[PDB]
């Protein structure tokens, strides 16, 4: 930003937007690991099929 | 075949009823004449009501994703080939003629926002991109203040997915949902008891993040 | 059912790679903002 003052303006942005962006990251981890949880059950099943 | 009887046999589920025994399909006699029941419902109607039989009946059904690969197979009487391509012809255009966002607009501003082939049809994004900032962008403003008010066990997944398609085709309306902090919303709405609402918030939270 | 599961892994695998870019991207910019403040200061 090249400016003091506004660097805090801008760090506090990044602090929130990180703050999101790690729970997307958490939430979509456990989303992959509860679709792979039921969808490698029955593969067995499924190949037969 | 008489025209007036078609709005008569209509007071009740006939299609969906019809198209669980065209699913079957074991007897491959059944299939040709419920194809032709198909036909002479649709093709005597004279009205603006074939639209009901699409709705209750073809669009809303495991019924037009079954007639491509009705298509596909490699059935022997002519009437049969000629009447998948007249069904698949009434009902190609059947599913981009409400799929015009004025129904969408007459969802959206009469409510209740169901589930509908006009949502996931990329066709209906790939028009409607500025359409939201041709009504001010308050139809975009509408749509947030349902998904606020409104706890929505069905259709805020609806509301969640309208959001999401909007956002990969506008990179500038990423910036309009931070001014009505509509992604705190759905910061809340994704992590609800249900499943549906979840998924598409989920989905519709990580759209609106691809590249910052 | 397969294209439920399809469709599920082919947008996550992808939107996991591009959205650990646009994180790890971020967080090495949230260190160098707190380091030249506290070099400027």
């Amino acid at each position: 930003p090249e400016t003091p003052q506004e660097r805090k303006e801008m760090a506090s942005g990044v602090n929130t937007r990180i703050d999101d962006l790690q729970m997307v990251l958490n939430q979509t981890e456990d989303h992959r690991q509860r679709v792979l949880q039921a969808a490698a059950k029955n593969i067995r099943v499924w190949f037969i099929k | 075949f008489s025209p007036q009887m078609c709005e008569h046999l209509r007071r009740y589920n006939i299609i969906p009823v019809l198209s669980d025994i065209l699913q079957e399909s074991v007897k491959e006699k059944v299939t040709r004449i419920i194809l032709a029941a198909f036909r002479n419902f649709l093709e005597k109607s004279v009205e603006r009501e074939t639209r009901q039989e699409y709705a209750l009946a073809m669009i809303q059904c495991k019924v037009l994703k079954q007639l491509e690969n009705l298509e596909q197979q490699k059935y022997d009487d002519e009437d049969i080939s000629e009447d998948i391509k007249f069904l698949l012809e009434k009902l190609g255009e059947s599913v981009q003629d409400l799929s015009s966002f004025d129904e969408y607009s007459s969802e959206l501003k009469s409510g209740r926002l169901e589930w509908s082939p006009v949502h996931k049809s990329e066709k209906f994004w790939r028009e409607n991109a500025a359409r939201l900032n041709e009504k001010n962008y308050e139809l975009l403003k509408i749509l947030t203040k349902l998904l606020e008010v409104s706890d929505d066990p069905q259709v805020l997944a609806v509301a969640a997915h309208d959001v999401g398609e909007y956002v990969r085709h506008y990179p500038r309306g990423k910036r309009v949902i931070e001014q009505l902090g509509g992604k705190q919303l759905v910061m809340n709405h994704m992590h609800h008891e249900d499943q549906q609402v979840r998924y598409n918030a989920l989905l519709a939270v990580q759209k609106l993040m691809v590249h910052n | 059912n397969f294209e439920k599961i399809e469709n599920e892994l082919k947008e996550i695998n992808t939107n996991q790679e591009a959205l650990k870019r646009n994180f790890l991207e971020l967080t090495e910019l949230k260190f160098i903002l707190r380091k030249t403040q506290q070099f400027f200061d």
